[PDB]
């Protein structure tokens, strides 16, 4: 609602160039939503005006009423310059969100291959659980992005994560029938075995007779 | 998506348009249950044909005959029936059987009596019109313990579809055609808003990014967040 | 113009002129509350105020009061500014406004939103302000009109001696003189009793003038 918000949001280059520049106040204002410059910048998704603010060595854990860091908000946009500025500054890699949904739950619900693979080199949690009790593994293979489940098998990612309702990526993938990709947890590590507050196995949770086949896969 | 999966393929595939039917009889059907327990559901699929299928759409409401002149039924399915056949394909949305599905007996109340006699005169019409007709009327249902044998006898309804309560599919791709077309954010997330109603039931997922709609066109905030998203949850 | 704006900072005295037309035909009536937000159920009055000004628009001719509106002039505020935002979507919504009529009412003309106070929506708004020697005097002719006086009449020392005032406030001191005249229960009413017990009462009045 602010002048930032449409210089930060409409497309203003200069014009906000030379309002950071003129007043440092403009660069340091804040709305009732807790937001500075760089979290409107990052929402248009300005590369030049976050490398000037992050050049000039703007706060990055600055956050809004709820705890969204312009990591977990541009991270959840899934731009690549976005990303490889704000990791190049080296924002906190493993900060709670309202949900305590970690970035990395955000860099693969979007299938940012790079920045996931920049999250998880720069020492992000891969088995981070959020308020919901669920890694980043329950929704990526839950999605259905078998490279995102690849690479997450490049950085050694658990698979029997409980959730809170006592589901794991398995469940989540049966539930959604991704047949390869739970051959593919299957053939990685996947316990059949685990049950959830439902009392009912993963052989039971698929449909067609797909556990039947993953069982195949378990002894075989 | 599997729904509109099943009954696309038990429409489009009786309806390609070839004449080669009327040699060798109608072998694929032509009625097509559904199922949903949600806000009545049954109109974004009809909706979604519409936009995929161009053509005629007869939208009628389940009550729409129950004028105190009962001839508006034979006069609905004489005239649309006749353009149906005579004009081109078309999809009549007779939906809403289970409040005319009803046994009744008495004679004060028996309107509904009256108009399932009726049921049974297009029931015995349909059988007179199974050859040379181009015509495809779907017929669903939101209730499965106020039905009868009558209308479950093979050749008029074959295909049984139910739906499950939290059904990821349509919720995710609900989820995406809604913010194709509306505005969106990089902090909007889906994680937990399509992961949560497989927890907890709920109904119109649609209309409720619709209440989130109206929550953030209070011009407070220029673009929408998950707290609207969240609140609409908590509050419908 | 479709809203006005009734701010009497000393005292009052739009509930009288709003009173008295209003009491004489106001060709309608709805009344809106100052407390009609608080909303112990369910955050869902918006459909109620679509509902009530609903109806408003379903009558052709209708006359609105909302009486001090500085209350909603600051999830408290939440809802206050929902039903704000009410106000400005039902003011400057969608409806043909060429019969219906509303007067918004307040205390003090400090704490009125200013983003409120944008015109267009308020297009009316009459400052009732100390004594010019002529407002006071024109009220309190029309004033002792259905009250009962003596030959002897004077305005110059009532018109002066009663300060920071306003009709409302005349009205009630006067009255309360003319209540003094038939606690002596003669067959004339001097202004003696005028002079003293509207001075003395008058000054009551500005010791509790808050």
């Amino acid at each position: 609602n602010l002048m930032v918000c449409n210089l930060a949001y409409s497309g203003k280059l200069e014009e906000l160039k030379e309002s950071i520049l003129a007043d440092k106040s403009l660069a340091t204002r804040t709305d009732q939503d807790s937001r500075t410059a760089l979290h409107w910048a990052c929402s248009a998704g300005h590369t030049e005006i976050v490398e000037f603010l992050l050049q000039l060595g703007v706060p990055v854990n600055d956050k809004d009423d709820a705890g969204w860091s312009p990591l977990h908000i541009a991270a959840s946009a899934g731009r690549d310059e976005i990303v490889k500025a704000l990791l190049g500054k080296g924002a906190q890699v493993n900060a709670v969100n309202q949900n305590g949904c970690t970035p990395l739950h955000y860099a693969a619900s979007k299938n940012r291959h790079e920045i996931a693979v920049m999250l998880l080199e720069g020492g992000a949690n891969p088995d981070a659980k959020d308020h919901y009790e669920a890694t980043a593994m329950h929704r990526a293979a839950a999605k259905g992005n078998l490279k995102m489940i690849h690479i997450l098998l490049y950085y050694k990612a658990s698979t029997n994560i409980q959730d809170t309702e006592g589901n794991t990526p398995l469940h989540l993938a049966c539930d959604e029938e991704r047949v390869e990709e739970a051959k593919l947890l299957v053939s990685q590590g996947a316990s059949i075995y685990i049950e959830n507050k439902e009392e009912k196995t993963p052989l039971q949770v698929a449909k067609g007779g797909l556990g039947l086949i993953l069982k195949r896969m378990v002894e075989g | 998506d599997i729904q509109k999966q099943e009954v696309r393929e038990a429409v489009e595939l009786p309806l390609t348009h070839f004449e080669l039917y009327k040699q060798i009889g109608i072998d694929p059907p032509r009625g097509v249950l559904m199922y949903g327990p949600p806000g009545c559901g049954k109109t974004m699929l009809a909706k979604a044909v519409a936009h995929h299928t161009t053509a005629a759409f007869i939208r009628v409401v389940g009550s729409e005959f129950v004028q105190k002149y009962l001839g508006e039924g034979p006069r609905m399915v004489r005239d649309v029936f006749r353009l149906a056949k005579e004009n081109a394909p078309a999809i009549i949305f007779i939906d809403e059987i289970d409040a005319i599905a009803t046994k009744r007996f008495d004679a004060q109340t028996g309107a509904d009596r009256e108009v399932q006699r009726i049921l049974l005169e297009l029931l015995n019409q349909m059988d007179g019109f199974d050859q040379n007709v181009n015509v495809k009327v779907i017929m669903a249902t939101n209730r499965a313990d106020t039905l009868d044998p009558a209308l479950l006898r093979p050749g008029r309804l074959d295909r049984k579809i139910e739906f499950p309560l939290p059904d990821r599919r349509q919720k995710r791709l609900i989820f995406s055609t809604i913010t194709s077309k509306m505005n969106l954010s990089e902090e909007v997330d889906l994680e937990d808003y399509v992961a949560r109603p497989d927890k907890i039931s709920g109904a119109d997922i649609n209309s409720i990014c619709q209440e989130s709609g109206m929550l953030a066109v209070r011009e407070n905030r220029y673009i929408v967040l998950a707290k609207d998203f969240e609140k609409a949850y908590k509050t419908v | 113009p479709k809203g006005c704006l009734l701010y009497g900072p000393p005292g009052t005295g739009k509930t009288l002129l709003a009173r008295a037309v209003a009491s004489q035909l106001d060709c309608n009536f709805l009344k809106v509350v100052s407390s009609s937000i608080v909303d112990k159920y369910i955050g869902e009055s918006a459909r109620l105020i679509r509902e009530m000004f609903n109806y408003a628009r379903d009558h052709q001719p209708c006359i609105i009061f909302m009486d001090e509106i500085d209350a909603i002039g600051g999830s408290a505020d939440r809802e206050i500014q929902r039903t704000l935002m009410e106000l400005l979507n039902q003011m400057d919504g969608f409806d043909t406004l060429h019969r219906v009529k509303m007067i918004m009412a307040t205390n003090r003309p400090d704490t009125l939103d200013p983003a409120l106070l944008r015109p267009g929506r308020l297009d009316r708004k009459i400052h009732i302000d100390l004594p010019n020697e002529q407002a006071r005097l024109d009220i309190l002719k029309i004033h002792a009109g259905p009250i009962t006086k003596h030959g002897e009449i004077d305005y110059e020392a009532i018109v002066k001696l009663s300060d920071g005032f306003n009709g409302a406030d005349l009205r009630n001191v006067c009255t309360e003189a003319g209540m003094f005249a038939i606690r002596a229960d003669h067959d004339f009413v001097v202004q003696e009793d005028f002079m003293k017990a509207v001075r003395k009462v008058a000054d009551s009045k500005k010791l509790e003038s808050k």
